[PDB]
RNA sequence: UAUGCCAGCUGGUGGAUUGCUCGGCUCAGGCGCUGAUGAAGGACGUGCCAAGCUGCGAUAAGCCAUGGGGAGCCGCACGGAGGCGAAGAACCAUGGAUUUCCGAAUGAGAAUCUCUAACAAUUGCUUCGCGCAAUGAGGAACCCCGAGAACUGAAACAUCUCAGUAUCGGGAGGAACAGAAAACGCAAUGUGAUGUCGUUAGUAACCGCGAGUGAACGCGAUACAGCCCAAACCGAAGCCCUCACGGGCAAUGUGGUGUCAGGGCUACCUCUCAUCAGCCGACCGUCUCGACGAAGUCUCUUGGAACAGAGCGUGAUACAGGGUGACAACCCCGUACUCGAGACCAGUACGACGUGCGGUAGUGCCAGAGUAGCGGGGGUUGGAUAUCCCUCGCGAAUAACGCAGGCAUCGACUGCGAAGGCUAAACACAACCUGAGACCGAUAGUGAACAAGUAGUGUGAACGAACGCUGCAAAGUACCCUCAGAAGGGAGGCGAAAUAGAGCAUGAAAUCAGUUGGCGAUCGAGCGACAGGGCAUACAAGGUCCCUCGACGAAUGAC
RNA sequence: GCAUGGCAAGUCUAACCGGAGUAUCCGGGGAGGCACAGGGAAACCGACAUGGCCGCAGGGCUUGCCCGAGGGCCGCCGUC
């Protein structure tokens, strides 16, 4: 198909193919395998002290004295797990392998597929991103890159009427849960994903729920948060006909 | 919800009378303890059996059916094309870390061919003539006597 | 660091002369524009103005900062006691504005005019 | 409990055809499909071209792969081929997806199932 | 109706629950030796008042200098009194001063003290004098060299296994160890020091041929780096101490040459950029620390408090995280960008100084002995005839010789020179620094969020807990009454709340006091389930239910 | 073993290398493993891309008659 090239006015400026990976068919079990695999492998390895509740010499007294065979030291129950300060019985191990494997043909297609459920605005919209376009993904010229201040791209977004993502993204949530005695507060929406070639967008980056990516490295998960199809994308010039190849 | 999920309540987890489940006496032993006793069935039997040569003195030949090399012949339009003219050396993988090439004679043939190989079994040639071929035995095939 | 126990930790845990930054409040609309600066450190001379508590809306002389739990005194802005003396009701100085700074010292009115550093 | 909506889709279309037309192979590739992966067709082209015939279209309830020769001018309907085989056939037939296959034969006629 | 049963209400007891996190747990990156110049550790001191912790050392929570920093300060710890600070204190970084006693502990001795100048003891050098030096002890583990179990598995058990594990002795470093072939043996016209990682592979090999044990060559990677003696030939041409004078060493050989691209020697060709020695000396990168750093504290409403809702507005290379009287990019610290310094990389890379590589011909001049190798006895190993080592005995050749290529001998072939030595980098650990988290969240997580290795137990080795939360702000309850009373009580004051008043957020159950409903001093025990009656019931969150008659009317079914 | 998914006469990379948004992730890396031939202690030799008959599903026809994947019973082939 054609997909209409956007200049930093927000004009049409011409067009260009738009290339055939885009018309693969939408996976949405192989985009969830893949976005799963990549959310498990930066999980950091845990477990307690494989000593812990062992550092006693405790022992049991046996039958004789009208008491448990629970080992004691010093009158009080230890080490084992139904003792209070006892070990842990079947405790989380850091040597459990938390990675997930992938093959590569299976991962590149997801990739591919959750980079074509990028060009249906219906799968777009229905994945929650607020815009009044009938178009998308949304292309630019490859000036995008040469931009500088944030606010020069939010003008672009308004101009384009794809601003709306960003103002869904512009509310945090304090989330429910202990999350928060260890730095997770706070989440928001995920708005726009700005695609483009030489490096990523220091301008937009800072926007509420924006993502960055270049055309070489985009992920599934960028192109398909929590394993979701169908991100509101806005792509460069050459980072659209550089994805084709990927 | 799997079966493990399931357990809880139950007591025993499936495994029968709560006394079943203790040590290795629940298994008869550890390992293949018993092979030749309680547990001597389905084991392959005690004893020793033959011998092995030592390992530089063995040859390892790659080989190769005519069916392989037949069914691919227009395919493999980057080898000779005459009268089809083939090195099965340059055919075979692994023919590298082998001693040398055989063709076999598995399957047809339904070409011409002049197949080059350390060597080849009576079917194959037998195959391969019979399609109006040849068969030419390399240098290295030069260790038939 | 991203982490909140860290982040509590290095802020209750600072040296003396890292506490003068718990101390800092932002400057009237004047004042900025002046000494090119949103915010300074409260002194004891300084003049503020509350913006937030059960005192919003009055100003004072500010009659004593506290490092040690980074605090301040503002002149009138008091609670009354059970015997009925008066004490100050100490203010974070993040719900307060300064309106008026005390120039005595030079060191502090160089540090505030110059402009590669912040007082 | 399939996973792929692709084949979860094209299970449904195939009943859909059954039951509308008078095919009564589309309704039982369903069948087939909807058993476990492990049984569906894994046919080589050198099965096709021992048991196929031309103007019969082979209906594969599986996918086809490349080892053998293909030689007859067949239409090969299956749910899916691989880079080489949908290559070869194309060669000397045509290789049709199961979903274009139930839309240009509705009644499902003149057909032949291969495994 | 007493004693009393069941349920609830008000108050308690108790500290569950929810919420909170100054502590843990685990991972990652960086970094990494200390000590006779007396360490690490301990003891005892040290404050205006000072018991504990922290710091410090008779200059005793500190003294001095330089830089930073800044109007405050006098640790944890919010007291009283008093003091210090513009003579620029506090605080931070770097460097320096002071630094009791015991402690390797070293003049001798000793439960931290004492007695009459001390490297005690063992060594090297030696001016033969403790004159100059070394060693000793510590460190989380990691590392190297020695000693070396058993429970256990084999469904018994002895070989085997657990296992060269636990534990013990000795010793080094920041990493150790190994390492430039008497190699390999995909046998080759082939590879080319050594670790390590992936694989080769549970393969070969071992084994009551049971249970079990278990490599290597190679290959793909990481990182790469190669050299020095002994002798031949020379023969004092030399080294060490000292400013010097001078002294010591050294013909039992200092020094030159040389080191399998074998060397030397005699005769030649050419030439040096190899090596070895020394000089200089980084970039970058990584880690940490630091400087700078945008934009609202606007209106209304609620509230004790706006960080809430609604309205208006703004920054963003900064919408990580935290703080602030409630959900904060724009109030404060920070964060992005940019910049500065220290450490590590590294005295490395590069560069430069000197030295001089190599080749031909001749020459049986040189080339590491209880060795190579064999036998007896053991251990060990996958090592089987074919692992590595110990022990007793025997024991060779001399490059024209010798060793190896998985049984022995002989020939051939291919490889390679043992019995002297050094060697960067890539790899192990986690004390220390920093960062991180689908980890735990106060009976959890460390034994330890608190006085924590504390209180406490044991002659000793050693063993070893529990205890988190007032409030926005102490505004931490003035005055009065009562009382033996700084107790407690009453009244009162503060605050949104005292049912937030001191282990003071919330406040379950067990259970206790008082009390409400039901039952109750002639009556029977799994305490109930299902039916049906009594009595009892504020609202809210359920709104149905009863009787006459009529309609419908299954099985069944009359007087 | 099984369920699901990718690729398919092939399939998967391991250590590790480069990139980067720097434990994620994008690219590279096929060493090697398993599969693609077996039989035999070994030496060593080395196979049905179909020859026959039944026949399920399905398809066809002029509605019992044909074609009949998979399957079933045989032949035949490799090796000891
Ligand atoms: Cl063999
Ligand atoms: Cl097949
Ligand atoms: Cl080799
Ligand atoms: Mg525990
Ligand atoms: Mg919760
Ligand atoms: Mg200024
Ligand atoms: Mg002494
Ligand atoms: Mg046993
Ligand atoms: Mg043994
Ligand atoms: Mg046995
Ligand atoms: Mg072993
Ligand atoms: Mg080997
Ligand atoms: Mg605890
Ligand atoms: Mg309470
Ligand atoms: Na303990
Ligand atoms: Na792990
Ligand atoms: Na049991
Ligand atoms: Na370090
Ligand atoms: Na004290
Ligand atoms: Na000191
Ligand atoms: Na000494
Ligand atoms: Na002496
Ligand atoms: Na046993
Ligand atoms: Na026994
Ligand atoms: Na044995
Ligand atoms: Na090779
Ligand atoms: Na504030
Ligand atoms: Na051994
Ligand atoms: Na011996
Ligand atoms: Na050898
Ligand atoms: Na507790
Ligand atoms: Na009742
Ligand atoms: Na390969
Ligand atoms: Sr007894
Ligand atoms: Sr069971
Ligand atoms: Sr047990
Ligand atoms: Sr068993
Ligand atoms: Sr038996
Ligand atoms: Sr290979
Ligand atoms: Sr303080
Ligand atoms: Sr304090
Ligand atoms: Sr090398
Ligand atoms: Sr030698
Ligand atoms: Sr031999
Ligand atoms: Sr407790
Ligand atoms: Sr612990
Ligand atoms: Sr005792
Ligand atoms: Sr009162
Ligand atoms: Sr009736
Ligand atoms: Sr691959
Ligand atoms: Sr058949």
């Amino acid at each position: 198909m054609q997909a209409t090239i956007y200049d930093l006015d927000g004009n049409t400026d011409g067009e260009v193919d738009l290339p055939d990976v885009f018309e693969t068919p939408v996976r949405s079990d192989l985009i969830g395998k893949a976005v799963r695999a990549a959310q498990a492998n930066r999980k950091q390895d845990y477990g307690s002290d494989e000593y812990a509740g062992l550092r006693t010499p405790a022992e049991s007294f046996g039958s004789g004295r009208g008491q448990a065979h629970v080992p004691k030291l010093d009158g009080r129950a230890r080490r084992v797990p139904q003792a209070v300060k006892g070990r842990s019985a079947h405790p989380p191990k850091t040597e459990k392998d938390r990675s997930l494997d992938l093959n590569d043909k299976e991962r590149q297609l997801a990739v591919r597929s959750a980079l074509a459920a990028t060009a249906d605005a219906d799968l777009v919209a229905d994945r929650g991103h607020e815009f009044d376009r009938d178009e998308v993904p949304v292309v630019v010229s490859d000036d995008f890159e040469d931009l500088v201040k944030t606010q020069e791209v939010v003008s672009l977004l308004e101009a384009l009427d794809v601003h709306a993502d960003i103002d869904r993204a512009d509310e945090t949530k304090i989330k429910a849960g202990q999350g928060s005695a260890r730095g997770r507060k706070y989440r928001r929406p995920a708005s726009i994903l700005f695609v483009t070639s030489d490096e990523p967008s220091t301008a937009a980056r800072n926007l509420a729920g924006a993502d960055v990516a270049t055309a070489s490295e985009v992920n599934t998960e960028d192109l398909a948060p929590g394993g979701a199809p169908g991100r509101l994308t806005v792509f460069t010039e050459s980072a659209l006909a550089e994805v084709a190849e990927r | 919800t799997s079966k493990k999920k399931r357990q809880r309540g139950s007591r025993t987890h499936g495994g029968g009378s709560h006394k079943n489940r203790r040590g290795a006496g629940h298994r008869g032993g550890r390992g293949d303890a018993g092979r030749d006793k309680h547990e001597f069935h389905n084991h392959e039997p005690l004893g020793k059996s033959g011998f092995k040569r030592p390992q530089k003195v063995q040859e390892e030949a790659a080989t190769i059916d005519v069916r392989e090399i037949d069914e691919n012949v227009t395919l493999l339009a980057a080898d000779d094309v005459a009268e089809f003219r083939v090195d099965v050396r340059d055919v075979v993988e692994e023919a590298d870390d082998a001693d040398y090439v055989k063709v076999l004679g598995a399957g047809q043939v339904r070409h011409e061919l002049t197949l080059i190989a350390d060597d080849f079994s009576e079917g194959a040639r037998e195959k391969v003539e019979g399609a109006g071929g040849s068969v030419e035995l390399t240098d290295l095939g030069e260790e038939r006597q | 660091s991203k982490q909140p126990d860290k982040q509590r930790k290095s802020q209750r845990r600072a040296p003396l002369h890292e506490r003068h930054k718990q101390v800092r409040a932002t400057l009237s609309a004047d004042l900025r524009e002046e000494y090119g600066q949103r915010n300074v450190r409260v002194n004891a001379g300084d003049t503020v103005e509350v913006l937030r508590g059960d005192f919003a809306g009055e100003e004072g002389e500010v009659i004593n900062v506290d490092l040690d739990k980074a605090v301040i005194h503002v002149e009138d802005v008091t609670l009354e006691k059970t015997d009925g003396e008066e004490v100050p009701r100490p203010l974070d100085t993040s719900n307060v504005r300064v309106t008026d700074l005390d120039l005595e010292d030079e060191k502090r009115e160089a540090r505030l005019e110059s402009e590669d550093d912040s007082a | 409990s399939k996973t792929n909506p692709r084949l979860s889709s094209l299970i449904a279309d195939l009943k859909s055809a059954a039951r509308s037309s008078g095919g009564a192979v589309w309704g039982d590739v369903a069948e087939r499909l909807e058993k476990p992966r492990r049984t569906h067709a894994e046919v080589n082209l050198g099965r096709i071209e021992r048991y196929a015939q031309e103007d019969e279209t082979v209906v594969v309830p599986g996918k086809v792969l490349g080892s053998g020769v293909l030689q007859k001018d067949v239409t090969v309907a299956a749910v899916d081929f691989s880079g080489t085989a949908e290559t070869k056939i194309d060669q000397v037939g045509e290789a049709v997806s199961l979903e274009q296959a139930i839309e240009n034969n509705p009644e499902g006629s003149h057909v032949r199932v291969i495994r």
